[PDB]
RNA sequence: CGCGGGGUGGAGCAGCCUGGUAGCUCGUCGGGCUCAUAACCCGAAGGUCGUCGGUUCAAAUCCGGCCCCCGCAACCA
RNA sequence: ACUAUGGUUUUUAUU
RNA sequence: AGGCGGCCCCCUGGACGAAGACUGACGCUCAGGUGCGAAAGCGUGGGGAGCAAACAGGAUUAGAUACCCUGGUAGUCCACGCCGUAAACGAUGUCGACUUGGAGGUUGUGCCCUUGAGGCGUGGCUUCCGGAGCUAACGCGUUAAGUCGACCGCCUGGGGA
């Protein structure tokens, strides 16, 4: 109804110094166990570099630019509304939803060893087959196909 | 095929529809298309997109014919008679005259809205 | 044609609130009207929008 | 008693578009009005005023 | 006792005055999406080009056999 | 106005 | 009354006005009797574009002999005849005298040789609110459902009809 809480933000830690590897202790992170992610920061990436070594100015410049978000869908309810609605996503959403909106495999028959995962996951967002195409692809047809209204 | 790059472009809006006929000022049809024949039904042919998508379909069909360059003659009530010329100058046609060809009858037949109730 | 003035527009123009896309429409009838809710307005025609 | 065959007044009842200037805003009265009316049909048929703007 | 159009995933039909793209599409099977079924929209499964030859690495596209279909007692003496 | 549609429930203490 | 709108012409009713003139109470009310019809029906002869009772086909649905939807005859108009019935409704039978106010339209007639989409007195047409009165309540309110008069055609709880 009436909510209008306000936004919630994350500062770089000196640690590792960005904001983009600040969220490592949250993604991938299960059963509030937020020191056993800590484990595994920034370490994963080293071992992305053991996968392919370009440095950190290229480390998610295809890794995220391949699979970010770039439309939201769904209806509208406004008479006859048996159509989609697509708008372009906001600049708050350049590096999310790429890694967290899919676990169908992860929670069906695992996902590989757990150290070796983000190495693999920013690998396979580089990879771009098989796994996590559909749900991301299927929305560069949808927003040509049914596009009659808005 | 050899360009021919001259036409007229014969254009009808209902309330419903959007209907195009691309034409050499011989009177002799080169292409043709429809908000509907756009592949849309219901009301979806009714949409501003559906007199684009008929534009840009009745370009297609005189793509080989190298026709960019024309003059619009324009028939009925409907709003998409201006939908779909805002779309054909963005599609990259060049619009040298508009004019309204509509017909008056004088009565003859009931007008088809009746009701009589 | 249209507003006999420069540029091509040509624009549309809303007179009402809650009227338009969302919450309308017809807030002035049943009986209402009003006489003094427009203010000078009402002094000239009921009828302006439609016709 | 408003003459058909004269336009140079007639004129001013009519639009561009070849409406006739309703009757609350020529604020004549019937009499005048109807006769003007009867006026433009008779000026069209006689050629000195065209009908709608349709080509 | 003898002829030429057709034969192309289960059916229908283009492909053919360039000799190779296997296609249009109906059905079948499965998902998005609307109040909901279908339309819509995203996709999947299955081809001995009738069947063997000529010329050939190569023939749906040209030909010749063999077979079947075709308005029809192919002639039955 | 803002999807075109969806039928039945025994008479009954009886306030 | 029903109803009346392309435009022009032949024949012409109804309404209303000013001044001068006339008849001689001839004035009001009204089943049968005499005329008048919207629409469809109907005899006879035409006509067919549009639309559509009838008739089908395709869909909708649990079903759909209906709605939807693609077609479609008669009917539409016209000439001579028959059919008197309608929310023919501003549901209020017809005629008549009279009672506060505020306002919107239509149209004669004399005058000024006229700030005008003019104006005033007087005649006719046509309307909205609302005072007093009237009503079970809506509503009627000078074109009253008031004040009621002079008459006429109807009425008598519902099932059946």
């Amino acid at each position: 109804r009436r909510r209008v809480i306000g936004q919630r933000k994350i500062l770089p830690d000196p640690k590792f110094g960005s904001e983009l590897l600040a969220k490592f202790v949250n993604i991938l992170m299960v059963d509030g166990k937020k020191s056993t992610a800590e484990s595994i920061v920034y370490s994963a990436l080293e071992t992305l570099a053991q996968r392919s070594g370009k440095s950190e100015l290229e480390a998610f410049e295809v890794a995220l630019e391949n699979v970010r978000p770039t439309v939201e869908v769904k209806s509208r309810r406004v008479g006859g509304s048996t159509y989609q609605v697509p708008v372009e996503v906001r600049p708050v959403r350049r590096n999310a939803l790429a890694m967290r909106w899919i676990v169908e495999a992860a929670r069906k028959r695992g996902d590989k060893s757990m150290a070796l995962r983000l190495a693999n996951e920013l690998s396979d967002a580089a990879e771009n087959k098989g796994t996590a195409v559909k749900k991301r692809e299927d929305v560069h047809r949808m927003a040509e196909a049914n596009k009659a209204f808005a | 095929r050899k360009q021919v790059s001259d036409g007229v472009a014969h254009i009808h809006a209902s309330f419903n529809n959007t209907i195009v006929t691309i034409t050499d000022r011989q009177g002799n049809a080169l292409g043709w298309a429809t908000a509907g024949g756009s592949g849309f039904r219901g009301s979806r042919k009714s949409t501003p997109f559906a007199a684009q998508v008929a534009a840009e379909r009745c370009a297609d069909a005189v793509k080989e014919y190298g026709i960019k360059n024309l003059e619009v003659m324009v028939k009925g009530p409907g709003p998409g008679r201006e939908s779909t010329i805002r779309a054909l100058n963005a599609a990259g046609f060049r619009i040298t005259n508009i004019t309204d060809v509509t017909p008056i009858p004088h009565n003859g037949c009931r007008p088809p809205k009746k009701r009589r109730v | 044609i249209k507003v006999r003035e420069n540029e091509p527009f040509d624009v549309a123009l809303r007179r009402f609130k809650r009227s338009c896309e969302k919450a309308g429409v017809l807030a002035e009838v049943r009986r209402r009207e009003f006489y003094e809710k427009p203010t000078t307005e009402r002094k000239r025609a009921k009828a302006s929008a439609v016709k | 008693e408003i003459d058909y065959k004269d336009i140079a007044t007639l004129k001013n009842y009519i639009t561009e578009s070849g409406k006739i200037v309703p009757s609350r805003i020529t604020g004549t009265r019937a009499k005048y009005q109807r006769q003007l009316a009867r006026a433009i049909k008779r000026a069209r048929y006689l050629s000195l005023l065209p009908y709608t703007d349709r080509h």
